[PDB]
Formats: structure tokens, C-alpha cells, sequence
RNA sequence: GCCGGGUGAUUAGCCAGGCUUAAAUUUAUUGUCCGGUUUAG
């Protein structure tokens, strides 16, 4: 049964039926959830026409890994940002209907006198479902105007919106893009100088930035404190007394109202915190997840990528925190690490966080679906590390489509022959 | 802005007929070599070159202080004389308003322009809406345009007339498509806020004739670009 | 009783008539027509089954709805020639025009006029009337009905609707020596006194708001004319002497066509086209054929007329 | 706005025990703060300042209403066309309403010429009315003005 | 006076060139397959 057919009957049932409980218990909802649960996100092919320096190009992408080898004047990066433009429209529509995305600026259309407009098109296959999108823009003063078609993307985003609207704890696709500037942003470890981590916080940008690592540190502290308090097993009666203290704070806010923009903002923030605490209590009633297990896994994958280091501990030492790594018989903070190790530390610590937040519920949140675009894979890595990076990326995250541009023969030798595309002038 | 079976009627030489004859010839010939040397394109270019831009007349109804009047403008110079509070700036604002839709449509078709602000309608009790009308006469050709806005709180609708200015803008775009260095008309406005720029960009490199169509009003940064251009 | 008559005349059963009643608004076809010049126009026309019942309906209401005698459109034994005979002997002329005239008539305003005339109708007939003469564009939940144009019943309905406006404006124009006439959505005024035509734009607006709310005046189609410029009323030129005319350009065109026909260089299509044009011009002037006969002879004219 | 607020409370009465009411407002503010913090403290200080109305206690001939009348009548001399200027409270906001002929006007809708005079004269009278708190007619101080 | 409108008549005729007449700064000939009007079969 195609997901489109399961979609239409649910639309009819929702229009007819009104009972929310009946809709939740409806068979159609279970069938739709089951079908959506296993559907490998996959990009089939993409064509570029008069964009930047490329005149015409049609390419097909593999479902697991594809390497773009072969230098040429047009530049490999243009393809990656071309895909980034297409992907930018999906998330915006997911957040809210009819939300705009990234347009093509008039200063990137080809300067040759022959051309008059530029267009990029691509197709997404989800099991048997097929959607296509074209983004186009004509030069200033042209006789004819061109417009994008967004019927397919809007239709695809509707089922995601509905699922989150009915069912809760649902998971959304992952889209990320690591440019070549990560060396600077990641290198800011030296000084470079929130409580309720929602799902849509990561659904704000696609390009890696400094603030991502800044958010990473705070996320680690929050997870550590939450895990430590849960492990200490604070009295359930004390927890209910904390809920009654939140009710007392709400009573104080009511007294403040029954006597102030700052006061109103503080009261709103306190009410939001109380609502988040109530939701956490509700999750705790169902035994919730395992904070210690997730905090262990996030450390474990990083240690998997750096075999020399023995262990990593937060070791706050009062103040705020001070992460310490044990190299041999010495202890060093992240500001004292090497240039090569920093890039791996930030990359893995960012991908792990994105999969943890984007995909809750699932027993192992490290088995999500998505697409990752990473450029210059062989930056600041000695040849010994260059022959093993692909194996670990394809083993830790087996269900994520990867697009990679390489530069050195060491990486090229390990990969097979059906996953390499050569661009020639 | 379309193709027809070339209705004949009586014989004439209007610019519109030459425009539609070229469009009719377009649907048959595909090779551009014949198109670039066809006598119809020569006729269209010759007719367009000798025409002189000229705003003919303007009428204001129930806009700002003015209740209803019609003005006829000379083709080379006209001067308005009055005291304070006699609606001298109102006329210039109305002209810039109707000229912005023509400015907008040249860059790209079906692009909006400037509307009427909700505080510009008259404050009288009996009013319901405000309107502005205009007329442009290039040689024999005549075009008209009407802009209107209903008073807030009313339940009756009024819309705009935009067929003439879209038809005129299409001729300019078509001519520019087949001429290497076609010219364009000039529209400018020097408001009272030009004294602020009395001596108070990522390495701009490419200069085109479409950068002067960004706005109808001279304000702020236009002085800086002048230095860069010089 | 009105629904009984329509059911009996077309021998419709209960289920069939009910089925047609709730699907009647959507049986319309939308198409484009070319424009004289550049552009296109939008038309919407019903099907064959709905047209011949609309025509039957208008026959019942023709002898019951009064129409003012200053409206010269869609009326028996009335045409353009009678419209231009009112202004044929005056100096100054002013012309105006409405804005989207045909889509501003709705059943809300239609039934209000029906109630004022003193005719009482049943609720079933009200339902039948509302769902038969009106068009519903957009989705099925729009709940908006417009009279439209291209339907056999719209032209008659508009004349009945504007009866109050015609009556209230005619007697005001009579007291100031002003002549008034309306054709569809065109209004014309004419007079001999100088500086008296500059006041009527406010009067028409006041009567427009007082009698038929919703309607409005297009302010970009107002024209003032005198005897020193071109004067015409809905397509007939007025000589300064005070005689109707067709125009010198067409007179010379028809003379050239006949001259070329005398040499046998006219295709069969142009024979029919020129014959129809000549017939219309002869009706407009009344002495066109005599002039043609006195120039090319009676034998050639008779042979040309009898051809085909 | 402050001038009008003190004008209605002091000169026009309609406040009963204004000192007692303002002191109770200060006490209520302190109680609310006890059961954003900087803003609450500033509000308490403002309430105490308003509670010092009896502390001031002048009610002289140069009251708030007299200053309001002097300011408006002074402005109206330079704008002979207008009739009256009033302050209107609506939609939780204040606006200035002018009368010209038979039409009501806001402040944004005036011309540039009357805007220049309104601003210049208003600021000139504001400085003298504010730096001479003891003159019977405070438009009688001393100074120097430069105009270009 | 000038200019801009009306047009009976002439011409292998939508040309062209002749003879009249009109005036506040003040027309730029429009939608069919429906409706009424003209003609014809
Ligand atoms: N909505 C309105 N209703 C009534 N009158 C208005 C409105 N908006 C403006 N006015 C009138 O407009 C007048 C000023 O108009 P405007 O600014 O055009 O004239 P101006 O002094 O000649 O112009 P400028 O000094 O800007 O060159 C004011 O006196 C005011 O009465």
C-alpha cells in the first residue's frame, strides 16, 4: 500500500470524524506511522543549467556514498551549495506552511550574453513516492518571467506536519553541511568568551557555525547535571514539592499581576519553564529515557574516533565546568589539544548531537535518516588516519546518505569503483 | 501583450499595429538571422525613436486636502506658486505614485509598486475612497492609469486599472531584447529631504543601466555611489 | 406559483428538477476572446440545457417589471440610431462610464427591488430564482453569486435594477436644460449652456450612493467635447451641421472596394463582408445606395447585389 | 504628558487623598516586589516620588493648570490659523489634536512650515519654563539665543 | 492670423491633389459563439 493512499483515507477520516481519541486510535494513523517509519530518504539525480560557471551538468547520486573526484575550473563547491539551495526549501515549509526559502540572487547568473535564465532541478525518491523540484530565476529586464514550482515539496512537507500534529515524539529528517571554514570556528576552543532543549532549535540553520559548538558545551552540561540528579535519585516527594514550589512561584506571579515589560517577560519565561518541568514529570511517569546511557554513548563515539585518549570526564570542579581528557598519564583541556584532533572532535560532537535531538524515542537514536554534505574530507589528517575515516563514518551511521569531495589518493584507494564520479573538462 | 490574427479594419500607422505585426511574424520564423533584419523590426525601432515622452494631464479626487481638480501640464516647463498649506507637495507625491508602477513593470512584469497610505485619505465624514488618474501621450499613442484606495472600515471594494502601463512596458522590453544599446526614459524626484545628504561597498565592479531603476527618489547613499562612479 | 409552470412546461419529474437545482450555478464554460488591438477578454457562457430555460423564464417576467424609457439597450424597436437622435442638436457633450458593472449585481440587491414593487412571491420560487439566474465562480464553498454577462437573462435584469437611478437623474437633468441617456453602462449628457456641465459629476455620485449601493464610477473614462473637436455617440459621428454620419474613412474604403470589384479582383469572402457593411451604412444614412448608383451605374450595383 | 497628569490631579482635584493613595501605591509596589527586580525597585522609587506630592505642597498661582494654559496660549500666537490644541487619550495612548477651520488634524499631517515653528517655539518655552522655577511669569529669565 | 476637427466631388481609388464650412485649454472609434437592431436566403 502506497503512502499516498494511506494519506488520502486519513484526510477523509479526519474531515469526517471529530473525536480526537478515535483519531488517535484509528487504524489509518497506525498504518501511516508504520509506512513512514521505514522510508530511506534518498536523492536520485540533479541537473544544473547556467548556474555560476557551470553551463550544463546532469549527475546521478548513489544511495549510500558518492565521491566527487577530479579537479576542474568550475569548482566542486558549487555543486554542494546548489544542493543546499534545494534542501533549504524543505525545512522552511516543514516549520510553517508557505514559508519562503533561499532565492537565487541575480549576481550569480551566468554573464555570457547567450544565457537569459538559470535553473536547478532535482528529484527525491521515498520508497515508491517521487517528488521533483525546480528553482529558477531570469535575468533583469527579460521578456519572459520564470517562477518556481513548489507543489511537490509542499505536499511532502504536509505529511510530516500532520504526523507531529497528531502523534508526539516524532522524528524529522537530518540535513547538514560542513564547509571549509570549520577550521576557524572549531579552532575557537581557547576562550571564545537553553534549559529546555526542544526539537526545532537545530531546525534553524544548515551550515556549521561557532555557535553550534557553544550550544554543544551547554547541552553537555545540562545532560550531565540531569543525569547526575536522576542517578542520585532525588525523593519523589521532594520532586512533587518542587512542582508545588513552581505553583508557589506562579502564585507569586499572580500576586505581581494583582498589584512592567521585564516582569511580564520573566513571568512568561517562568511559566514556560514550569510547563517544561510538567512535561518532564509526565515523561518520568513512564520511566522516561536513560540519561546516563545517552551521556555515555555521546562520549563513547568520540573516544571511538580518538583511540589514544583513555577517558573523558566533565570534571566541573565547581565554577561552570572544565572538560578534561587523559592523554597517557597527563590531563589536558580542549584548549590544549592539537589542530588535527579539534576538527574530529567538533565534527563528531556535532553530528551526534544532531541525531540525539532530531530523533528521540527510538531506542538507539544514532540510527536516523538524512543526508550529510561534507567538503575537503582530508583536512589536517596524516595518512594513517586517512585510510580509516570512511570505514568509521559508514559504520557508526549506516543509514545516512553521504556526499564527499576528496583530494588525495589515500582516500581514493579505499573506496570502490561504483561510487566514484570523475569530472573532466 | 499577445498575438492576434491581425485584424485589419482601416489602414493606419499606429505604434500598436507595428508592435502586433512583429508579434505575428514571430510565431512563424524561428531563425534569428531573418528576425534581426526584418523590415518590421526596423519600422518598430524607427517609430519608437522619434516619439517624445510627455505626461498629458492629471486629476486628483479626495486625496489629502485636495477634494477634486484636474491639471494640464506643459511639455517643457510648468511652475506651481502658492503659500504654505496649499497642497504643493501633494501634486508631486501623486505624480511619483503613478510613475512608480511604470518604473516597477520595466524590470519585471506583474511586479507591484506603491500604494496609498491609510492616513492620506481625506478626514471628512462623507468620503469613502481616494483616487488618482493620469495619461501619457507618446506621439499618437495614449495610455491611462488609475490608482485608488478605499477608506478603512468600509465594506465595498475598489481595484486598480493596469492594462495600459503593462502594454507600454512590454514594448520597451521587446525592443531591448533585440537592440544592443537601446535607451530608456528617465524618471527622478528631488524631495525636501535632499539637504541631509549635503556632505554628511564590497568593491563594486560591474556597472549597468538597471541600477538607476532601484528607486524613484534620490536619498542617502546615491551620493556615495556617485563618487565611486566618478 | 412559478415553479409549477416551469416543471409542467418542460415535463420534469421531482427528482430530476431537484438534481438540476443544486448543480445549475456550475454549468458554465470560461473562454478567452481576442481584442481589437492587443490583449484578450474573458467570457463565460452556460450550456444548451440551461439557456433555453433561462429564455423561458425571462418571458414570464417581461410584462411584470417596469423599465424606464431612457434606457436604450436590449429593448424592442430601439437601437443606436434612436440613441444618437437625442444629442444630435446640442453643442457640449460629456460622457462617463462605470466600473465592472455586471459583477456588482447580487441576489441581495435583486430581491430588495422585488419586495419594493409590491409583488409577493413564495419562498420556493425565491429559491428557484436564486439558484438559476446566478453564477458561482471559485470553489464550491465560495457562496458568492454574480449576474455575469453572456447569459440570456442578465441584460434584462440590469435594466430593471437601475430604474430608480434612471428616474431620479432624469428629472434633475430636465430642470437644468440637460439631456440624459444611458446605454448598458454608458451615460451621456449634452447641453447648449456654457459652464453647467462641471457640476454633474458630484450629483451622479450622490445619486449612485443613495439609490444603488456598491456601484462606483470609473474616473479614468470621463470626456468633455464641443463642436470644435470630434463628436460621436456609441459609434456614429455627428456632423457640426447636425446630421448623422459614418465617417469619411469608411466611405472612401467602400468606394475603393466597389471600384476593385468592377475590375474583378475581389474574393468571395470580401463580397459578403462588403455587402453587409454597405447594408449597415445604408440603414444609417439612408441615401448611400443612390450615391453609389449615380457613380457606377445601376446595372453594376444590381449585379453585385444579386451575386451569391 | 506629565504636565497634564499633574494638572488634572492637583488643579482639578478629582483625586481625594492623593498623598495617601500614592503612599498606598508605594506600599503595594513593595509588597508585590517582596511576594525585573531592578524595574520593580525603580517603580517603587517612582511611587515614592509621586507620594511626595504632599511633601512638595505648593498649590500656588503658578500651578500645573496655569503652566498648561500659558504654554498652549504661547504656541497659538505663532499659529493664527488654528483654533485650539488638545491632548486626547485613547487606545492606551496619547495624541495631539489640532483644529483648523472645521477639520481635526493630527501632528503627522501638518506641513513643514508649521512643524518648524511648532518645534522651535515649544523647545524655547520648555527651557525657560524648566530652568526658572520661581518666577511668577517664567518667560522672564535671561540668556542668549543664536539662530541661523 | 496660426493650428486642429466635419466631408460632396475628383482619382487602374484605402493614394493623391482640389472646392466648402466649424470654434472656452477640453474624444484617444470600443466584446463573440450570448442580447436586441439592419439586410438577405
Ligand atoms: N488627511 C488630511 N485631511 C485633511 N487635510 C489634510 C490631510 N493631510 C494633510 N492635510 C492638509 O495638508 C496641508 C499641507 O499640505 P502640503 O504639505 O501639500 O502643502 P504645502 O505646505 O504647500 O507643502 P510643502 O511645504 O510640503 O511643500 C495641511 O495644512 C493640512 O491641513
Amino acid at each position: 500500500m502506497n503512502l499516498e493512499t494511506c494519506y488520502v483515507d486519513f484526510l477523509e477520516l479526519e474531515s469526517h470524524v471529530i473525536n480526537e481519541d478515535y483519531l488517535k486510535e484509528s487504524v489509518e494513523l497506525q498504518k501511516l506511522i508504520s509506512t513512514l517509519n521505514e522510508s530511506k530518504f534518498h536523492l536520485n539525480k540533479i541537473g544544473i543549467h547556467d548556474f555560476k560557471r557551470i553551463r550544463e551538468l546532469q549527475i546521478s547520486l548513489e544511495d549510500d556514498l558518492t565521491v566527487f573526484v577530479g579537479d576542474n575550473g568550475f569548482g566542486k563547491s558549487t555543486i554542494l551549495d546548489a544542493i543546499a539551495i534545494v534542501l533549504s526549501w524543505l525545512r522552511s515549509n516543514i516549520e510553517k506552511e508557505s514559508k519562503p526559502g533561499t532565492y537565487i540572487k541575480s549576481h550569480e547568473v551566468n554573464n555570457s550574453v547567450d544565457v537569459e535564465y538559470a535553473s536547478i532541478d532535482a528529484n527525491i525518491k521515498l520508497k515508491d513516492f517521487n517528488t521533483s523540484i525546480l528553482i529558477t530565476k531570469a535575468k533583469e529586464g527579460a521578456y519572459y518571467s520564470r517562477n518556481n514550482e513548489l507543489l511537490g515539496v509542499k505536499k511532502l512537507a504536509s505529511i510530516y506536519r500532520l504526523v507531529n500534529k497528531y502523534v508526539d515524539n516524532a522524528s524529522l529528517p537530518l540535513m547538514a553541511y560542513y564547509s571549509i571554514a570549520r577550521s576557524y570556528i572549531g579552532g575557537g576552543v581557547d576562550r571564545k568568551r537553553k534549559t529546555v532543549w526542544s526539537k526545532f532549535d537545530v531546525y534553524d540553520e544548515i551550515e556549521f557555525d561557532r555557535n553550534d559548538f557553544t550550544d554543544f558545551f551547554q547541552w553537555l552540561v545540562f545532560l550531565h547535571n540531569r543525569a547526575s540528579q536522576e542517578k542520585l535519585s532525588e525523593s519523589q516527594t521532594t520532586i512533587n514539592a518542587l512542582f508545588s514550589d513552581i505553583q508557589s512561584l506562579k502564585a507569586t506571579l499572580t500576586q505581581l499581576s494583582a498589584i512592567d515589560s521585564t516582569v511580564i517577560k520573566g513571568l512568561e519565561l517562568s511559566l514556560k519553564e514550569k510547563l517544561n518541568y510538567m512535561k518532564s514529570l509526565q515523561s518520568g511517569e513512564h520511566k522516561f529515557n536513560n540519561a546516563v546511557s545517552l551521556y555515555d554513548s555521546v562520549i563513547n563515539t568520540i573516544l571511538k574516533f580518538l583511540p589514544e585518549f583513555q577517558w573523558i570526564k566533565l570534571v566541573y570542579g565547581d565554577d561552570d565546568y572544565k572538560i578534561i581528557l587523559k592523554k597517557g598519564e597527563v590531563e589536558l583541556d580542549i584548549q590544549q589539544l592539537s589542530q588535527g584532533e579539534k576538527t574530529i572532535f567538533t565534527l563528531v560532537g556535532d553530528l551526534a548531537r544532531r541525531l540525539i535531538l532530531l530523533n528521540p524515542n527510538l531506542s538507539n537514536p544514532l540510527l536516523g535518516y538524512g543526508i550529510v554534505l561534507i567538503d575537503e574530507i582530508d583536512l589536517h589528517l596524516h595518512p594513517q588516519w586517512q585510510q580509516t575515516i570512511i570505514e568509521r563514518l559508514t559504520s557508526t551511521f549506516p543509514n545516512v546518505q553521504f556526499v564527499i569531495t576528496t583530494h588525495s589518493p589515500q582516500v581514493l584507494s579505499t573506496v570502490s569503483s561504483r561510487s566514484v564520479r570523475i569530472l573532466q573538462e | 501583450m499577445w498575438s492576434h490574427p491581425q485584424f485589419e479594419k482601416i489602414n493606419k500607422m499606429n505604434l500598436e499595429t507595428c508592435y502586433v505585426d512583429f508579434l505575428e511574424l514571430e510565431s512563424h520564423v524561428i531563425n534569428e538571422d531573418y528576425l534581426k533584419e526584418s523590415v518590421e523590426l526596423q519600422k518598430l525601432i524607427s517609430t519608437l525613436n522619434e516619439s517624445k515622452f510627455h505626461l498629458n494631464k492629471i486629476g486628483i479626487h479626495d486625496f489629502k486636502r485636495i477634494r477634486e481638480l484636474q491639471i494640464s501640464l506643459e511639455d517643457d516647463l510648468t511652475v506651481f506658486v502658492g503659500d504654505n498649506g496649499f497642497g504643493k507637495s501633494t501634486i508631486l507625491d501623486a505624480i511619483a505614485i503613478v510613475l512608480s508602477w511604470l518604473r516597477s513593470n520595466i524590470e519585471k512584469e506583474s511586479k507591484p509598486g506603491t500604494y496609498i497610505k491609510s492616513h492620506e485619505v481625506n478626514n471628512s465624514v462623507d468620503v469613502e475612497y481616494a483616487s488618482i488618474d493620469a495619461n501619457i501621450k507618446l506621439k499618437d499613442f495614449n495610455t491611462s492609469i488609475l490608482i485608488t484606495k478605499a477608506k478603512e472600515g468600509a465594506y465595498y471594494s475598489r481595484n486598480n486599472e493596469l492594462l495600459g502601463v503593462k502594454k507600454l512596458a512590454s514594448i520597451y522590453r521587446l525592443v531591448n531584447k533585440y537592440v544592443d544599446n537601446a535607451s530608456l526614459p528617465l524618471m527622478a524626484y528631488y524631495s525636501i529631504a535632499r539637504s541631509y545628504i549635503g556632505g554628511g561597498a564590497k568593491t563594486k565592479t560591474v556597472w549597468s543601466k538597471f541600477d538607476v531603476y532601484d528607486e524613484i527618489e534620490f536619498d542617502r547613499n546615491d551620493f556615495t555611489d556617485f563618487f565611486q562612479w566618478l | 406559483q412559478l415553479t409549477s409552470k416551469i416543471i409542467s412546461k418542460f415535463n420534469y419529474n421531482r427528482l430530476a428538477f431537484q438534481l438540476l437545482l443544486n448543480e445549475a450555478p456550475k454549468k458554465y464554460k470560461v473562454y478567452y476572446i481576442p481584442k481589437r488591438g492587443a490583449g484578450f477578454r474573458v467570457i463565460a457562457q452556460p450550456t444548451k440545457e440551461l439557456k433555453n430555460v433561462q429564455r423561458f423564464i425571462v418571458s414570464l417576467l417581461q410584462p411584470k417589471l417596469p423599465v424606464h424609457h431612457k434606457a436604450m439597450a436590449y429593448e424592442y424597436k430601439k437601437s443606436i440610431k434612436d440613441n444618437a437622435l437625442l444629442h444630435k442638436d446640442n453643442n457640449y457633450i460629456l460622457k462617463m462610464d462605470f466600473q465592472n458593472f455586471f459583477n456588482k449585481i447580487k441576489p441581495d440587491i435583486f430581491f430588495s427591488k422585488l419586495e419594493n414593487t409590491g409583488l409577493k412571491l413564495d419562498s420556493f420560487d425565491e429559491n428557484t430564482l436564486r439558484n438559476l439566474l446566478f453564477w458561482r465562480p471559485g470553489k464550491k464553498r465560495s457562496t458568492t453569486l454574480i449576474l455575469s454577462v453572456g447569459a440570456p437573462s442578465s441584460p434584462f435584469i440590469s435594466n430593471f435594477v437601475m430604474y430608480d437611478f434612471d428616474k431620479s437623474l432624469d428629472d434633475w437633468c430636465r430642470n437644468n436644460g440637460i439631456t440624459y441617456s444611458r446605454y448598458a453602462d454608458d451615460i451621456t449628457f449634452s447641453t447648449n449652456i456654457k459652464d453647467i456641465l462641471c457640476r454633474v459629476p458630484k450629483v451622479v455620485k450622490k445619486m449612485l450612493s443613495l439609490h444603488v449601493p456598491g456601484l462606483s464610477i470609473n474616473e479614468s473614462k470621463t470626456i468633455f467635447t464641443s463642436m470644435a473637436h470630434n463628436r460621436h455617440v456609441t459609434g456614429v459621428t455627428l456632423t457640426p451641421q447636425g446630421n448623422l454620419s459614418i465617417g469619411r474613412d469608411r466611405k472612401r474604403m467602400l468606394f475603393a472596394k466597389i471600384h476593385k470589384y468592377s475590375l474583378g479582383l475581389l474574393s468571395s469572402e470580401e463580397i459578403n463582408k462588403t455587402k453587409g457593411m454597405i447594408a449597415f451604412a445604408n440603414y444609417l444614412e439612408g441615401d448611400f445606395l443612390l450615391r453609389l448608383q449615380k457613380k457606377y451605374g445601376c446595372e453594376l450595383i444590381t449585379k453585385f447585389l444579386m451575386e451569391g
